[PDB]
Order: C-alpha cells, then sequence, then structure tokens
C-alpha cells in the first residue's frame, strides 16, 4: 500500500508544507491528484523512475521531489485559498484487488487569518417524550457548531464503545454563513436506540467529535483558547421518562 | 515475407569481482538497430542501423532508462534462480530472453513471442494465447505463480500487441528501402581437385538477404543429402548473408551435377552448374 | 522499442 | 552440458590482391557466452579487431563476428585462433579463401 | 486524453438497479480502465481493472460490467442495490508504462435510501442541553420519495436526509434535521419550505 502525511491540515496564505506520500510495493511510478467538488481527480505532477518529474494539468503553485524509489513529495512553496482541497497521492500497479494503490488523501484548508480557526460546540439533545410513545424508539441528536475548517470526525459512543449501527452523520459539513468565505461549519448526527434502551438511567451516550486545528509549531497571541486539535464532547444518560 | 522484430536480453553473473552483465540487442527481421552493454564505462543505448539515427534524443532515454532498471531486475532474478536451483556464488550462470512481435496481413500481430532460458536449457514462455505461461521445471514453476500473481502476462500481451506492432511499423516505413527490400545470391560454383579421381564442388552464394536460404546439390531426382557438405549461414559483417554446399565427385562426371538455389529475391528457384 | 517499464514493479524471476 | 564453438574463418569480399578487404572470423553455436577469438596474420597476432555485439539462436547458442580490415598479398598467410571454455586448447583454423 | 462522466447525483431505493455511465477518449491502441469508490468516508476503494484486449462479459456477483471497445464505453451496473453501496463512483483510464499519465473521470454520487416498509411521518421537538440554546426539530419516518430543501431564512439551519439502519432491529429510517437560536422558530413550522407528505404527525 501507500502511505500519506498529514491527514489535515490547516495554514495561513503564503506559507509552505509538504505532503509526504510513500510506496514499499517497488512501483516505478507515483502519483499527485488533488480533489475537488464536481471535478473529479485532477492530476498535478507525477513520476516515472527514481529522481524523475512531470508537469500534469495543474502544475501551477505545486513542486514534486521524487526522493528516492519509495518517497514523492508535494510542496506549496505559497499557500493560496484555490489550493484548498483534498489531495491524492497514487501509484498503481496490476493486482488492486489485494494492493491499496490510493494513499487515504489529506485534507487541506488554506485561510486568510488563523483568528477564523474555531473548534466545534457539541451539543446532545435528548429523545422527544412524543416519538418514545408514537414510535417506540429514541432518537438522540448530536449537533457540531461554529468549527473552521471542516475538518472533522463524529463518532457515537454507546457505555464505552463506539457504535455504528443505527447511527447516521451529515453527507458533507453545512455552512453557517453561505455567503461568507471563511464561514464557520455545522454538523448534524442521529443515534436511534429502542424506547427501553433510552429507558435505562444506566445507558450512557456520549457524543465525540475530533477536531483537527493549529499543532504546537502555530504560534498564538490571542484571548480565546488556542484552537487546538481535540476532541469536543456531549453526553447524556438514559432515563426512565 | 511477414516482418518481425526481436530483442535479445544476456544476462550474466559474474565469479569474479563486479555485478553481473547485461547486453541487450534488438532486431527487425535480419537486421540489428540497437545495442546497450552494462559494461561501458557510463553505459547508453546505441544505434546500429542508419534508419534508426532520426528518432529524436527522448526515444534513446527512454531506451537507456529501461534497460538500465532491467539490469538491476536481471542482478536480483540470477540470486533468485541461484537459490531456486540451490547453487553457490562460485558456479556463473546465464539468463537469456528473447521476445518480439510477428507481422501478419492486416498489419496486426500475428503472434507474440517471450521465452526464457536459464543456462542455455528452456526455463519458461508466453504462450500463444498470452495470457498462460510453461514452466518446463520446478524452479521454473516458482515463477510462473509469480508471475500469474503479479500478471506479468497482462503487462507482456499489452505490449505485444500494443507497442510492439506499432514500432516494428515505425521502423518498417522508416529504413523501406533496405529492410522491404532483397537482396538475391550472387551465386557461382567451384572445382577443387580432392584426387587423383575425386573433386570437391562448392556451390556459392554471396551478398544475400535475408539469411533464409536452400543450398541442396543434385546428380539426378534424388538428392545429394548424402553427402552434401553445407555450412551454417555466416555474417559477410556488411549486414549481407553467405553460404555454401559441397559435394564429392568423381572426376569424370562433373558434368551431372546440378545446385540448386532458394531464395526471396528470385522469382524462380536459381539453378547452376560448374563452368571449366 | 523494448517493453517499456510498467506502472508497478518490474517482476523478477 | 555445454556447448563447444563451431568456426568458419574467410573474407567478406572474395579474395583478390592488393585490393582492400575485410577478413572475418565468425563463431557460433557455442554455450557458455565466454570466448577468446585472436586474428593472425603470419603467426602474429593482429590488434584492432573489433567484434559483433553478442547475440543468440533459437536454441539458445551464442553467436559472435570478429572482423578486421586487410589488404591481401600472395606471400601472407592469416588464420582465426579461437579459445573456449569447452576446449584443452586453442583451435587454430587456417583461413582458405576457397572455404 | 478524456474520460467523461456524464452522470453527477443519481438515486435509487433499495433492491432497484442502477448503471453508471462512462466514456472514455484514446488514440492508443492498449489501454486498462479503472472503477473506484469513495465512500462517505473519504478513502478510495478498488472495484475492477480492465484491459482494453480483454472480453465483453464480465458478472461478478452484484456488481457487473460491460465494456464495449467499439463504442468506447465502460458501464458499471450495480443489481439489488444496497444502501451500503451508497458512494462517489469513479472511472478512469490509464496506460501500462511508467510515463503514462493516470486520467480521472468526474466522478459520479449514487445515493442509495431505503425501500421504508412502513412510514409514520413526523416532527419532534427535542429539549434542551442545558443551554444549548435551545431547541432543535427533528423530521423522521417519511419515505424516500421526500426532499428537504433549505430554508429561506437568514439564521434557520436544515440538514438534507439521512439513512438510519438499526441492524439489530433490521429496521431504517430516513431524517433530518432543522435548528435555530430565533425566538419565533416552531418545530411546527420549521420545514414549511419542503413538499412533504400532508399526514405527517405534528406533536404539540
Amino acid at each position: 500500500g501507500v502511505t500519506q502525511t498529514p491527514k489535515f491540515q490547516v495554514l495561513k496564505t503564503g506559507q509552505s508544507m509538504t505532503l509526504q506520500c510513500a510506496q514499499d510495493m517497488n512501483h516505478n511510478s507515483m502519483y499527485w491528484y488533488r480533489q475537488d467538488p464536481g471535478m473529479g481527480l485532477r492530476l498535478i505532477y507525477y513520476s516515472a523512475s527514481e529522481g524523475t518529474t512531470d508537469k500534469g494539468e495543474v502544475p501551477n503553485g505545486y513542486n514534486v521531489s521524487r526522493l528516492n524509489k519509495r518517497e514523492f513529495s508535494l510542496r506549496l512553496e505559497s499557500a493560496a485559498p484555490s489550493q484548498t482541497s483534498v489531495y491524492f497521492c497514487a501509484s498503481p500497479g496490476l493486482a488492486g484487488e489485494y494492493e491499496q494503490y490510493f494513499g487515504p488523501g489529506t485534507r487541506l484548508t488554506v485561510t486568510e487569518d488563523l483568528k477564523n480557526v474555531f473548534p466545534p460546540e457539541v451539543a446532545v439533545f435528548e429523545p422527544s417524550e412524543a416519538e418514545i410513545s408514537h414510535t417506540q424508539k429514541a432518537t438522540l441528536v448530536c449537533l457540531a457548531t461554529g468549527f473552521y475548517p471542516d475538518h472533522v470526525e463524529l463518532s457515537w459512543w454507546v457505555n464505552g464503545k463506539e457504535v455504528h449501527s443505527g447511527v447516521c452523520t451529515d453527507p458533507e459539513p453545512l455552512k453557517e454563513q453561505p455567503a461568507l468565505n471563511d464561514s464557520r461549519y455545522a454538523l448534524s448526527s442521529r443515534l436511534r436506540v429502542s424506547a427501553t434502551f433510552w429507558q435505562n438511567p444506566r445507558n450512557h451516550f456520549r457524543c465525540q467529535v475530533q477536531f483537527y486545528g493549529l499543532s504546537e509549531n502555530d504560534e498564538w497571541t490571542q484571548d480565546r483558547a488556542k484552537p487546538v486539535t481535540q476532541i469536543v464532547s456531549a453526553e447524556a444518560w438514559g432515563r426512565a421518562d | 515475407g511477414s516482418h518481425s522484430m526481436r530483442y535479445f536480453y544476456t544476462a550474466m553473473s559474474r565469479p569474479g569481482r563486479g555485478e553481473p552483465r547485461f547486453i541487450a540487442v534488438g532486431y527487425v527481421d535480419d537486421t540489428q538497430f540497437v545495442r546497450f552493454d552494462s559494461d561501458a564505462a557510463s553505459p547508453r543505448t546505441e544505434p546500429r542501423a542508419p534508419w534508426i539515427e532520426q528518432e529524436g534524443p527522448e526515444y534513446w532515454d527512454r531506451n537507456t532508462a529501461i534497460f538500465k532498471a532491467n539490469t538491476q531486475t536481471y542482478r536480483e532474478s540470477l540470486r533468485n534462480l541461484r537459490g531456486y536451483y540451490n547453487q553457490s556464488e562460485a558456479g556463473s550462470h546465464i539468463i537469456q530472453r528473447m521476445y518480439g512481435c510477428d507481422l501478419g496481413p492486416d498489419g496486426r500481430l500475428l503472434r507474440g513471442h517471450d521465452q526464457s532460458a536459464y543456462d542455455g536449457k528452456d526455463y519458461i514462455a508466453l504462450n500463444e494465447d498470452l495470457s498462460s505461461w510453461t514452466a518446463a521445471d520446478t524452479a521454473a514453476q516458482i515463477t510462473q505463480r509469480k508471475w500469474e500473481a503479479a500478471r506479468v502476462a497482462e503487462a507482456r500481451r499489452a505490449y505485444l500487441e500494443g507497442l510492439c506492432v506499432e514500432w516494428l511499423r515505425r521502423y518498417l516505413e522508416n529504413g523501406k528501402e533496405t529492410l522491404q527490400r532483397a537482396d538475391p545470391p550472387k551465386t557461382h560454383v567451384t572445382h577443387h581437385p580432392v584426387s587423383d579421381h575425386e573433386a570437391t564442388l562448392r556451390c556459392w552464394a554471396l551478398g544475400f538477404y535475408p539469411a533464409e536460404i536452400t543450398l541442396t546439390w543434385q546428380r539426378d531426382g534424388e538428392d545429394q543429402t548424402q553427402d552434401t557438405e553445407l555450412v551454417e549461414t555466416r555474417p559477410a559483417g556488411d549486414r549481407t548473408f553467405q553460404k555454401w554446399a559441397a559435394v564429392v565427385v568423381p572426376s569424370g562426371e562433373e558434368q551431372r551435377y546440378t545446385c540448386h538455389v532458394q531464395h526471396e529475391g528470385l522469382p524462380k528457384p536459381l539453378t547452376l552448374r560448374w563452368e571449366p | 522499442l523494448p517493453e517499456p517499464l510498467p506502472q508497478g514493479q518490474l517482476t523478477a524471476y | 552440458i555445454q556447448r563447444t564453438p563451431k568456426i568458419q574463418v574467410y573474407s567478406r569480399h572474395p579474395a583478390e590482391n592488393g585490393k582492400s578487404n575485410f577478413l572475418n572470423c565468425y563463431v557460433s553455436g557455442f554455450h557458455p557466452s565466454d570466448i577468446e577469438v585472436d586474428l593472425l596474420k603470419n603467426g602474429e597476432r593482429i590488434e584492432k579487431v573489433e567484434h559483433s555485439d553478442l547475440s543468440f539462436s533459437k536454441d539458445w547458442s551464442f553467436y559472435l563476428l570478429y572482423y578486421t580490415e586487410f589488404t591481401p598479398t600472395e606471400k601472407d598467410e592469416y588464420a582465426c585462433r579461437v579459445n573456449h571454455v569447452t576446449l584443452s586448447q586453442p583451435k587454430i583454423v587456417k583461413w582458405d579463401r576457397d572455404m | 486524453q478524456k474520460v467523461t462522466q456524464a452522470q453527477t447525483e443519481i438515486s435509487v431505493v433499495e433492491d432497484e438497479d442502477v448503471t453508471l455511465d462512462c466514456v472514455y477518449e484514446t488514440r492508443d491502441t492498449t489501454y486498462y480502465l479503472f472503477w473506484y469508490k469513495q465512500p462517505p468516508s473519504g478513502e478510495l476503494v478498488f472495484l475492477i481493472r480492465r484491459n482494453s484486449f480483454d472480453e465483453q462479459n464480465e458478472i461478478s456477483g452484484r456488481y457487473s460490467w460491460n465494456f464495449q471497445k467499439s463504442t468506447s464505453s465502460f458501464n458499471f451496473t450495480i443489481t439489488a442495490s444496497q444502501v451500503v453501496d451508497s458512494a462517489v463512483y469513479f472511472c478512469a483510464l490509464s496506460g501500462f508504462y511508467n510515463t503514462d499519465k493516470l486520467i480521472f473521470g468526474t466522478g459520479t454520487r449514487l445515493q442509495v435510501f431505503p425501500n421504508i416498509q412502513n412510514p409514520d411521518p413526523a416532527v419532534y421537538q427535542l429539549r434542551d442541553s442545558k443551554s444549548s440554546d435551545k431547541s432543535v426539530c427533528l423530521f423522521t419516518d417519511f419515505d424516500s420519495q421526500t426532499n428537504v430543501s433549505q430554508s429561506k431564512d437568514s439564521d434557520v439551519y436544515i440538514t438534507d436526509k439521512c439513512v438510519l439502519d438499526m441492524r439489530s432491529m433490521d429496521f431504517k429510517s430516513n431524517s433530518a434535521v432543522a435548528w435555530s437560536n430565533k425566538s419565533d422558530f416552531a418545530c411546527a413550522n420549521a420545514f414549511n419550505n419542503s413538499i412533504i407528505p400532508e399526514d405527517t404527525f405534528f406533536p404539540s
């Protein structure tokens, strides 16, 4: 397979960063693509072999370094908002059924100011009494508001275990200020259990949001808390009603 | 004639100091056009026929890259076949490979080729279907699985049908005056007293192309296979070929002997005699 | 032109 | 089981004294590929003899051609001298212009 | 040179059939074609590779392919479609050699919705947090023939529909959330800007 660091990144305009790609399959070829909504995967640069590079479709603002046969490198010397995108690294072979030819992809947001970075507020709303006696089910709602960038991971944890059944989360983060450029985001998720399971005062429901923000290298001199990579939660217990 | 293109790879492990040597040569029909040797101080791929030299520097950088990479892989392979058979790095060993495409009537692949040999005896080979292999021995069988799971066969077919056919046609047009042409044998007969009561008749065929030829002696309607002496077809060294056919006849009696040559630049099969 | 290098690895024996 | 080389020694153009020519030695049918080949003028070794690139036939055995420029005269004798791993002594084929 | 997926977003209910179209353009004689799935997860999972010189028939259980080299198309087909198939699908074209550029299609999002076996459409209000602040409206148990448009309003946020799948029960449900901090924002009048079943249960 092919690995790819970092997974998420936030940057201010003008700054640098190198996405690192690594392939362990002894492949000659290494490719870099960006993904942007309704645009497919567009090539940036590739490498035929060790110490060789070639332009692609969108080579502007991008530089690459085919280090050795294992490692390719995508370098942005000066960040620009039009480089907000997901970047995939590719190294295709012929045995795709059991070898991964794509990196997990790295989410990248390029903002004007880092004062735009906000962690999510998380809030859990408890099932309606009306629902419980109508449909015999209990729906909790997790709400994640005011976060920028839209780099998050939402997860439901029941009694200390992450659960995936009975769970649905929004496809993509909603915008609070569609007009604005740096609009903070919001996401909603749902967990459904039976009425009886909710009526148990022992059952512990926790909604967990993972936000990816600033790091230790990042400077910060502002009143409001530094918006680091962090988990924000919200929780409720089941209730006899 | 139905034209073809071949590439011959020779990989050879060293008994002394040094890395295994990889020599590659290519041919269109019986005409070499390219060479590559990993001994050459700074190894490059070099032209060997005039009509190839028109190709841009991008083409030769493309070839070098291919063979350089192939050198490293054939070194890996040797270690592997050293193991497959259980052999010390004392012994010196040779891998050969021979691949290409035959150009059919509709100007397309008649059939593709790929055969590997270890120490001069058949190792592995791609079949006619260009999707299955033929392992000759238990060691070759190890490669087969490996090559089935890697799907080498799929990359091989892709080349043989695709580029091989495409490039042969580029070469066949760009050197056509020599490649599409057949030069007939220039034939003369020769006499040398063996005895006393006998003499050799040598039937000559010089400066011909392609190598395909048929030299036979006849006393009557039946062939003199027993006993005609035929030499292997040989290079002149200017890209043409040579051959001769000999019999011992009684000094009688030479009259009774006709030579018969067959070529591709001959419309009618040419027939010769000795002239005193 | 010889068989060019694959996208993947050039498989040995 | 290895394979011993065959040896043919001959000129490119038909022999004719004082006329410029190429003297060929052609070695074939052998395996392995290591071979010593010399061209000889009156028993002496001819330096600066180029050779063909290594290649092989349908039965995996190698063949090479060793060649030199030369002007033949009536007195002068030539030969191809070969040495291969399956041979205990060098082989010394004399050039007859009728072969 | 070119890979086209004319389809942008496409919708089917469970068990229904889908055919995701894909057309290519090359001057080359040899090539192979990719299909890749991108779940709501982000990652890219391999579906199939197909060489130009291969056959035409490709049935592999539910996922099936049809490669017509003459009309330069390669069409992926899911039978008995499941909500699990819900992803963005990529067609791609490439050459076999290290120098060849792997070219991608624009993509197609396939949304497989459930076959809500017993609709019971209702809108509910969900109590505080405590300080939220402070109210959230859930719209649930409607069948998959219902659309959730945006609200006209400045600060009324409504998310598109979502598919629940309580496994242990073998039960599925669609749902939508709508919230605001406006003091007039009532769950009785939250979803007005939608064409919704007129028998929808509105608890007071």
